[PDB]
RNA sequence: GCCUUUUUAUU
DNA sequence: GTATTCGCCGTGAATAAAAAGGGTA
DNA sequence: TACGGAAAAATAACACGGCGAATAC
């Protein structure tokens, strides 16, 4: 049809259709004047090639190209591939009542809420404004209701907050390589044209606040709004579909505010005093007479029915007891509460307490882990971590250890392959020796006199608080930070013989930073290219498994497979 | 609809879809739209 | 319909035209492209009543 | 010893090792590559003369007429640089060539080339777009290999690639069947016999050139073989070799290397050999009988007992055959002779024709490689052709000769047996640079051969009665071939010019995309990674990650493009262990042979190394060498970084994972309306502004007479003049390519003398010669009650108040009037002419330019919502608004020429009259008809600007890569505040340093805290009004810290009024330069903290904003350099409820200009159906887009108050239903 | 947007989707591979209405077996061969 | 009222 | 008849912005 | 006011499985 290939003030298909009808009209001009056999076999071949170029391109004797060197789009080129109807116009249909902007943190709002802008949600809910105007009787038409929106007077926003008071709104990342890329929210009207995506579901989106611009969607009808509240809401999306661990994991900052509280320090302000309950520790800390971490004895009331015992609990862990629900035990709270530790704390609250005390608990973790992170002051600086004194002696020993290995190769003691495996052997052993020497200078370095003997306790360095918790830094990432980063890989796959002797605190060398980029730019070229393969793997995995739907409750078959865990490794 | 059947296009089925026959290779007029 | 969206639209549409292959409206990629209720949500209950109608 | 523009804002360098070589011209790969393209040089190596002497003389086939060429000339362009940026005319001077008609000369103009400005870019269609260089495959012999599991199947593969500058690719690939196959243009592979038989070679001439020949002799026994001393290496035989009763090789045992040297002293040319050892070999030689002349044996056949018995009746004693081996000489060439169907010469050319007459097949192979028009190799294409084959000379013919094909086959057996090494495509010697003047030489030669074929057809019908050269060559294909390359092409990239760093890095951008290079989405994995040979030439930092990483990579600071095209960087030659002052440019081939030491080494006053074992590299990998064994040394500490990566401070302290993300965002910073210098920067920061063309650089030095923001005049001194004075028209608030403001503010006062190298007016995002991409805010690396869950930024209200990050975005609203200019619709922003005047505060959704159609319906354009602001200027060119610019430019010409003549007055009638005729010459070039698009009478362009205010949503980051947006407008009372009272301006997440090694943003923050604290004490000494001499001692003491600074400035050379004006620029803070690898240590910043009133520790205790309590852990405050990016939330927010739909399918549109319909995508359908949202997914693709009968019934249902969805037939599937029904495939619905 | 059009061609045309597919729908019906089923379509060879004969074998076929068999080229001979063969046979 | 290429840029 | 290599063919993420170009005399 | 398509282009030339076709044994 002509609306399927419309002219515009020249297309890539109607000019291809001119190649076919010109060949069709010339064959009608050959039959009436009795054309010879030589000229009709050549004209029928170009007529056959015109239909071969119209219905397809790329499968012929030669693919037809346009005047501007680009390959011309045939009827097959607009039905297959990314530019076909099946991917661009049947699976990738553009969506009205739906916007797109960058995402923000938004710590004051709840888990089921987010932040929609004023002029953005007014443009997304534009017929929803017109429905409420004709319902009350302010503008009982469609022409003057458009004038009320574009004038932006005071009565438009009071109508708007009634519509968006409990309306579900789908927040959607533009790459969704996971199930949790589309989550619903109940937004409130804010200033600023950015959406306030919740930090608890920020790990569920697998997308940090690095300036990523992503979509947003709304359901119009009431049967689609209940799909967003019962299935797509962020409240009932606690557990991941992949594993039993919850996808709502505190990643960087709220876990950092939890880790500064749950700590033990000697010679603190208010050490060894009694407290009436967990709520008195908020009175104990906000007045400022006692520290956030001090070994005291607070009274707590544990449930499953209420039991009471006076156990050793610091001031920061006593803030957590007003945050947890009743039936949550204390034995999961008494640890240091790192990111790997509070992944089971959110899982045990989902297990025995239920989902209804989980949303309030997860929101009050984010309220406490953010507000006390301001009072924490956990930062990064050149005075926080320190190059250990054993590092300068290990590097001087390792540079002296490669001197006798190189002199053995000149005399002819070892071969080329035996020397290459020996330099990596004595450097990775030196990389592990400098890893433990840097670790003890961050674990048991700074001491405070607790009115007596100098006891060995856990250091309060902010780099180790982000390392032991497993929040954003691992055991190998702080190894590259304060100590040497170790052996770097070549682009083909081999290892550099001489690794970086220095570290990032005093700066690398020119060649040391150059061989550091041999694994960093390689890993970033690995990252930017495997997302084209895993994105193709995402399409290959769904398109074969989209037919499989659960359809029966019970069948009656006893057939199955035998389950055995991983045993071939050394440790389970 | 409950099902979609795909088969070969008959010469009578192609003319059944079309309401008219086109004879001109040029799309529109050059002077006016 | 679910096979033509994946790849080989020039091939698998020729495999289905010469063989019939009248699909019975089952699958999720088909119901997305033909634009109706998904049989893997609350539309499965619509598909459960649709088998009760037919 | 310092310049005049450096005395106002002198900046301390923290480099321990001094730079013995100053920074060269940053546009040397762009200007000097194109400067040789313009001038008429007598040589034909580099420039446009290489394109003219290769095509001309044009000799027709039997036409007896020749077209001779003598010279070419470029005249002045019809417009200047400033007129083409607003009009749309291509900045291109008419190029006129003198052509001689011999069996009559005229300087005939054929086409126009886009001329290069002082910035280094071209103006094609009113936009600043420059072609960029190419990291493509160098023309020559490339030995490749794919080991492991890529096309191996249990065997190693060796493919040899001979690629030209242009023509047909020639490949020699192996197989698991161990047979050399030749590949031309990646087609069906042919055997290696017919590619050698096409060079007039017989069958016997192939084997002796690629193998060794052994001599045989017949005696009373069966046969004897002459022993060759170069054949026993790796020879395992079951029989024993004897020589005159002496046993050398044991039977059935692998011999060691002792028998090789023992046999060399007793060389015997005859041994005894059994009859079964020779039958396994090939004969490789034809023989003709003497009796009847019949062929005894065929060509390349295996011997047997019957074939060896025919040698006695033939009568020849010498048998010339080969020697087979598995490690010395590979027999894979001899096995290919049984694979090919034919062995003749005439029957092999028709196989290339199928790759079928005799004349067409012979002329095809001669035009494939032997001809110079199709196949061509330049001096660089023959350099790699001779270096990879280890030839004697480097110069040679462009064609592949008869002896050049057999020489690459000898090297292919050497790399197969292990005698020669295999090359790699990631080597910088194997990556030629198609520069600006090199690609303009070829694309003009594309038009030069399109008109060569035009005159080969026109001269046949010409009467030759002294014909004019005007109608011989046509102006259409010569001009369009240059406009297709400089316009819509892969190399003509859209140059983003919001900040001058992106203007310089786009000139030094090496993009492998193009017709000669590989594309981005289909590239292999090995080309994306960085090779160890990238030391000094191409940086590994500046790569735009995403769809194209590794192909596009910036060129370094000191890297230069050779006349061949290979990349070199200057090294300091070390003679007898002592480095010298002179430099030596060495390529990537000479880098592997030479032992080049590293720049980061402590040197004495003489030039010796203080260590016995210094760090070094030879092939790129890290190693250790002595101070005497090294040959060269790096000339500076900015070798491996580019001009965009060098501006990032503490790059040794910064991670390579994050600096790759850091400099990509630095090339898209928007110019702030107030330019505040970087408190922590590099010595390169003074060099980017003086090398960029958007910053006003004075051509001649001297004092100034009238300093205005519109134009600055400079009184030229007596030595700088040749007279008069020069003028510099500053581009104030013009539109750039990315809809961003460009304005040139002056930096000098009245009566300020400047030199030649000084800056008289800073450009956009620049102040006093220092590039100011952003503003130094008080960054506190701490979370505050949320807002820092990730690396986003919490900003102050003070930043919103003092306009510290608000930028200006000047958008273009063009009006195509095919359509009267009158605004008679069936307002206050118009001057009764249909055109908006200058300075109207428009709002999104009103009429801007009235355009009605003759019928009367209104179909004009309007301003979209969200870009409401004032108009800079409305450029009307081809009615009352059109003559306003025509009188404004007349008064601008009456202000430019009248100021020019009045200086030389203080005979006279002739010097005044010559400027009057130049005024009318400038008048005629303005009021003339501008070249526009056909079909319209005039086009009006509206430079509509909008003050982009900082708000939650604007992407802001540092130079290190702290990627994030603004959390909220946090007020000034809520931010944390130090003991002196000043609150912080940026509250930032400190949890990036656990993720990546981003401590360099804290070394910048700690140095920025020290530089602001010194600048606070200078501001304290200026508010108290202390003595000028006591103010000098504080600056002299401040510039003396460090181990050994390379500046070593003296404040006694500065005057008393000079140091008083110095403290005015030092009031906001102390400008401090730190190198990327020769930077300040951890102890030098703590020593700098002892100078100020703040303590030595990097973190200091301070109270909370909303709480008022002192933190138990001190946070690291400081003036870290932050910059606002180009991704703003005013442009990256698009919302659509209902709007115009597409015409192909009934679906919404893309882009904010097309009302912003959000595309769902195939990846988000599966995330929507995962939860079981059947009612939502059915809405998301039918009611939103497909159901045209449904979306109007839905729009009548939502306004009714009923949220009810009806099931309908999707028209987007009806789009798909007609596509299959348009083919010969039946499809229907049941 | 729903109404379509058709053209009446003077010669029949073979479908390119069913030809260049793997396996060929036209090639499996005429029990020929891909190489010879496109030589008769682009008028380089002739088939009878089977065996494949080139253009130089057509001048001798009309004077030897011209009255027994008739041969054509293009998709008209392909359509006449598909009209000659039967599905059940 | 658009569509398709190419380039830049983002996740 | 049974492999076996190869010519050609399927695929090579997702999403926002700008530019020309939309047949040649 | 006409034909739309051919041969030259002094074209652009990728990589990892796959399906069927034309050979060697
Ligand atoms: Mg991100």
């Amino acid at each position: 049809p002509p609306d399927l290939r419309p002219l515009v003030p020249t297309s890539d298909l109607n000019d291809l259709y001119r190649r076919v009808i010109n060949r069709n009209n010339r064959l009608k001009r050959l039959l009436d004047l009795a054309a010879p056999d030589i000229i009709v076999r050549n004209e029928k071949r170009m007529l056959q090639e015109a239909v071969d170029a119209l219905l397809d391109n790329g499968r012929r004797g030669r693919a037809i190209t346009g005047s501007n060197k680009r390959p011309l789009k045939s009827l097959a080129d607009m039905i297959k591939g990314k530019q076909g109807r099946f991917r661009q116009n049947l699976l990738g249909k553009r969506v009205d009542y739906s916007g797109r902007s960058v995402i923000t943190v938004g710590p004051y709002l709840r888990l089921h809420q987010c932040g929609l802008p004023k002029k953005m949600a007014l443009e997304l809910f534009k017929p929803f404004i017109y429905g409420k105007l004709e319902l009350r009787g302010l503008a009982t038409t469609i022409k003057a209701a458009k004038k009320m929106v574009e004038r932006e007077e005071a009565v438009v926003w009071d109508i708007l907050d009634e519509v968006i008071r409990e309306h579900p709104v789908l927040l959607n990342r533009a790459p969704t390589l996971h199930r949790l890329g589309i989550q619903a929210f109940e937004p409130v009207l804010i200033e600023g044209k950015a959406i306030q995506l919740h930090p608890l579901v920020c790990a569920a989106y697998n997308a940090d606040f690095d300036g990523d611009q992503m979509a947003v969607h709304v359901p119009l009808t009431l049967e689609a709004q209940l799909e967003a509240r019962a299935l797509m809401m962020s409240t009932n999306n606690i557990l991941s579909p992949a594993n039993g661990e919850p996808i709502i994991v505190p990643s960087q900052d709220v876990v950092l505010g939890l880790y500064y509280m749950t700590r033990d320090c000697v010679n603190a302000k208010g050490e060894g005093m009694v407290l009436t309950g967990p709520k008195e520790a908020e009175r104990l800390y906000r007045s400022g007479l006692a520290s956030l971490h001090a070994r005291v004895k607070v009274r707590i009331t544990e449930y499953e029915v209420a039991k009471t015992s006076l156990k050793d609990t610091t001031v920061g862990r006593a803030i957590l007891w007003m945050i947890v629900p009743k039936g949550l035990p204390y034995s999961i709270v008494n640890q240091a509460l790192g990111k790997k530790a509070i992944s089971k704390m959110l899982n045990t609250c989902y297990r025995i307490l239920g989902l209804k005390p989980t949303v309030i608990f997860a929101d009050q973790i984010m309220y406490t882990g953010f507000a006390y992170a301001a009072r924490s002051g956990a930062s990064v600086g050149i005075d926080d971590m320190v190059i250990p004194e054993k590092k300068h002696e290990i590097i001087s020993e390792a540079e002296a250890e490669v001197a006798e290995i190189q002199e053995q190769f000149q005399s002819g003691l070892v071969t080329a392959g035996e020397r290459y495996n020996k330099v990596i052997d004595i450097w990775a052993a030196a990389n592990d020796r400098v890893s433990k020497a840097m670790m003890d200078n961050l674990q048991t370095e700074t001491v405070i006199n607790r009115d007596g003997q100098e006891e060995k306790q856990v250091s309060f360095n902010s780099i180790y608080m982000m390392a032991d918790s497993g929040a954003r830094g691992s055991a190998a990432q702080i190894r590259q930070l304060a100590g040497m980063r170790g052996l770097m890989a070549k682009p083909d796959g081999s290892i550099i013989e001489t690794p970086i002797t220095a570290n990032f605190r005093e700066g690398l060398n020119v060649l040391q930073y150059f061989i550091s980029t041999h694994g960093a730019r390689k890993g970033l070229a690995d990252t930017a290219l495997k997302t084209a393969n895993s994105g193709y793997l995402t399409r290959r995995l769904v398109d074969v498994a989209q037919d499989l739907v659960v359809t029966e409750d019970d069948c009656g078959t006893h057939e199955g497979i035998m389950m055995t865990p991983v045993i071939e490794g050394g440790d389970v | 609809f409950d099902a979609i059947k795909i088969a070969l296009a008959s010469p009578d089925m192609i003319r059944s879809w079309s309401f008219g026959e086109v004879k001109k290779p040029e799309t529109i007029n050059y002077r006016t739209f | 319909i679910s096979a033509a969206s994946f790849q080989e639209t020039t091939r698998v549409l020729t495999e289905a035209a010469v063989a019939g292959k009248r699909d019975e409206l089952r699958g999720l990629k088909e119901n997305v492209i033909v634009g109706r209720l998904i049989p893997a949500g609350t539309g499965y209950a619509y598909h459960q009543d649709r088998m009760r109608r037919r | 010893v310092y310049s005049y523009t450096e005395k106002k804002r002198i900046r301390k360098d923290f480099g321990k090792r001094p730079q013995v070589l100053d920074v060269p011209y940053l546009l040397s790969i762009q200007l000097d590559s194109f400067q040789k393209f313009i001038e008429q040089d007598p040589e034909g190596q580099y420039g446009l003369e290489a394109a003219f002497r290769s095509v001309f003389p044009i000799q027709s086939y039997s036409g007896n007429s020749e077209l001779q060429y003598v010279s070419y000339r470029l005249g002045e362009p019809v417009f200047d640089v400033q007129e083409c940026q607003i009009r749309g005319v291509t900045y291109s001077a008419p190029l006129r060539v003198k052509l001689r008609l011999v069996i009559k000369e005229q300087e005939v103009y054929m086409g126009e080339i886009p001329l290069m400005t002082d910035n280094g870019t071209f103006v094609i269609n009113g936009t600043e777009r420059v072609i960029v260089s190419q990291l493509h495959r160098s023309p020559g012999v490339f030995f490749d290999s794919d080991k492991g599991k890529t096309h191996s199947s249990g065997k190693v593969l060796y493919n040899a690639r001979i690629i030209p500058y242009r023509g047909s690719w020639l490949d020699f690939e192996f197989d698991p069947k161990d047979n050399l196959f030749v590949r031309i243009d990646r087609r069906r592979k042919l055997p290696a016999t017919i590619i050698l038989r096409a060079l007039n070679y017989t069958t016997e001439q192939i084997l002796d050139l690629f193998f060794e020949k052994v001599i045989f002799e017949i005696r009373d026994n069966k046969l004897q073989m002459e022993l060759v001393p170069e054949r026993l290496r790796g020879e395992t035989a079951s029989f024993d070799i004897e020589a005159n009763g002496k046993v050398y090789v044991e039977k059935g045992r692998r011999i060691t290397a002792r028998h090789i040297r023992q046999l060399e002293k007793d060389d015997v040319k005859l041994i005894e050999v059994p009859v079964e050892y020779i039958a396994g070999k090939v004969v490789a030689k034809d023989y003709i009988d003497e009796s009847t002349g019949e062929l005894i044996c065929a060509a390349n056949m295996e011997l047997s007992l019957d074939l060896l018995a025919k040698l006695s009746q033939s009568g020849h004693k010498r048998i010339e055959t080969l020697f087979t081996n598995d490690l010395d000489h590979g027999p894979y060439i001899s096995e290919t002779l049984r694979v090919d169907p034919t062995n003749d010469r005439l029957s092999a050319l028709v196989e290339i024709y199928r790759m079928p007459t005799r004349e067409a097949a012979e002329s095809l192979f001669e035009n494939l490689f032997f001809s110079e028009d199709r196949y061509d190799l330049s001096a660089v294409g023959r350099m790699k052709f001779n270096r990879s084959l280890l030839r004697e000379e480097i110069e040679g013919s462009g064609i592949l000769s008869k002896d050049d094909i057999i020489d690459v086959m000898k090297k292919l057996i050497d790399i197969r047996n292990g005698k020669g090494e295999v090359d790699d495509i990631d080597h910088l010697g194997n990556r030629r640079i198609r520069s600006v003047g090199e690609m303009a030489e070829n694309q003009f030669r594309v038009g030069l051969v399109r008109v060569e074929r035009a005159v080969k057809e026109r001269l046949s019908l010409g009467d030759l009665d002294t014909l004019m050269p005007q109608d011989m060559i046509n102006a259409k294909p010569i001009s369009a071939a240059v406009k297709e390359f400089f316009g819509s092409s892969q190399l003509s990239q859209f140059m983003d010019q919001n900040n001058p760093l992106s203007e310089i890095t786009h000139k030094r951008r090496i993009s492998a995309l193009g017709p000669g290079g590989l594309t981005r989405e289909r590239a292999g994995f090995e080309v994306r990674d960085v090779h160890p040979t990238h030391y000094g030439r191409v940086c590994p930092i500046e790569t735009p990650e995403g769809p194209n990483i590794g192909l596009i990579n910036s060129l370094s600071v000191y890297a230069q493009t050779n006349e061949y095209g290979f990349l070199e960087t200057p090294y300091r030659k070390v003679t007898d262990g002592v480095v010298t002052d002179e430099i030596h440019y060495l390529s990537a081939i000479e880098e592997g042979n030479y032992v080049i030491a590293q720049a980061n080494s402590n040197l004495d006053e003489e030039g010796h190394f203080v260590e016995d074992l210094v760090t070094c590299r030879s092939k790129g990998e890290s190693s250790l060498f002595s101070r005497d064994q090294v040959d060269y040394m790096d000339v500076s500490t900015q070798q491996v970084v580019s001009v965009g990566a060098s501006l990032i401070p503490f790059l040794e302290h910064d991670d390579a994972n994050r600096a790759l993300m850091g400099a990509n965002m630095q090339r898209q910073a928007v110019p702030t309306l107030r330019a505040d210098k970087p408190l922590v920067g590099t010595g390169m920061e003074r060099a980017v502004a003086v090398d960029s063309g958007v910053t006003a650089v004075a051509k001649r030095g001297g004092v100034v007479q009238y300093v205005d923001a519109s134009r600055i005049v400079i009184k030229v001194n007596e030595d700088e003049m040749y007279a008069g004075i020069d003028i510099y028209n500053l581009t104030k608030y013009t539109r750039s390519n990315q809809n961003t403001c460009i304005n040139q503010m002056p930096c000098v006062s009245l009566g300020e003398p400047v030199e030649r190298g000084d800056v008289l007016a800073d450009g956009p995002s620049t102040d006093l010669g220092e590039l100011a991409l952003g503003q130094n805010m008080r960054v506190a690396f701490m979370p505050w009650n949320g807002y820092n869950f990730e690396d986003s930024i919490l900003v102050s209200e003070r930043v919103v108040q003092e306009d510290r990050f608000t930028t200006i975005h000047i958008q273009e609203l063009a009006c195509v009037s095919r359509e009267e200019i009158t605004a008679d619709i069936p307002l206050s922003k118009l001057d009764e002419s249909g055109i908006v005047y200058i300075g109207a505060e428009v709002t999104g959704g009103d009429i801007l330019v009235g355009k009605v159609t003759p019928k009367v319906k209104d179909s004009s354009l309007r301003v979209p919502n969200g870009v409401s602001g004032t108009v800079i200027d409305v450029q009307v060119f081809t009615d009352k608004r059109a003559l306003e610019i025509e009188e404004m430019q007349l008064k601008q010409a009456k202000k430019d020429l009248s100021e020019e003549l009045q200086i030389l007055e203080a005979q006279y009638d002739e010097l005044k009259h010559e400027f009057e005729k130049k005024l009318e010459a400038k008048r005629r070039k303005i009021t003339q008809g501008d070249d526009l698009a056909p079909g319209v009478l005039k086009i009006v362009k509206v430079y509509l600007a909008v003050k982009r205010r900082i708000q939650p949503g604007d992407k802001m980051a540092g130079r290190h890569g702290n990627k994030g947006v603004i959390s909220k407008i946090n007020p000034i009372e809520d931010m944390p505040y130090d003991e002196n009272g000043t609150p912080v301006d940026i509250v930032l997440n400190p949890l990036g340093v656990p993720s990546r090694m981003n401590i360099g943003q804290i070394l910048e923050t700690h140095l920025g805290m020290a530089a602001k604290g010194i600048g606070d004490k200078i501001n304290a000494m200026l508010k108290q009004q202390q003595e000028v001499a006591k103010l000098r001692e504080f600056i002299q003491r401040a510039y003396d810290l460090g181990a050994d600074v390379r500046q070593k400035v003296d404040l006694s050379t500065f005057s008393d009024e000079e140091v008083m004006r110095l403290a005015e620029n030092l009031r906001k803070g102390m400008p401090i330069a730190t190198p990327v690898f020769d930077g300040a240590k951890e102890a030098e910043i703590k020593e700098l903290l002892k100078l100020g009133d703040l303590p030595t520790s990097g973190q200091i205790r301070l109270y909370d904003g909303r709480t008022g309590e002192q933190f138990e852990r001190p946070v690291t405050v400081g003036y870290m350099y932050m910059l606002k990016l180009n991704h703003l939330v005013d442009d990256k927010m698009h919302a659509r409820s209902t709007g115009s739909y597409s015409l192909v399918t009934q679906q919404p549109l893309g882009g904010k200009a097309q009302f912003g319909g959000q595309r769902f995508g195939e990846m988000e359908v599966w995330a929507l159906e995962a939860y079981g949202a059947a009612y939502t997914l059915q809405e998301m693709l039918t009611v939103k887009s497909d159901d045209v009968n449904g979306r109007t019934k839905m729009y009548k249902n939502i306004v009714d108050g009923n949220h009810q969805m009806e099931p309908g037939m999707p028209e987007s599937f009806n789009v798909l239903l007609k596509e299959i029904r348009s083919l010969g495939i039946n499809i229907e619905l049941e | 947007r729903e109404r379509m059009g058709h053209i009446e061609l003077a010669s029949p045309t073979a479908h390119i989707w069913f030809l260049k597919s793997l396996p060929s729908r036209i090639g499996l019906l005429l029990d020929m591979p891909l190489r010879d089923i496109e030589r008769v379509l682009y008028f380089e060879s002739y088939v009878v209405i089977q065996q494949i004969l080139t253009e130089e074998q057509y001048l001798d076929a009309l004077e030897e077996f011209g009255d027994e068999f008739d041969a054509k080229m293009g998709a008209e001979a392909i359509q006449a061969l598909l009209k000659s063969m039967d599905l059940e046979q």
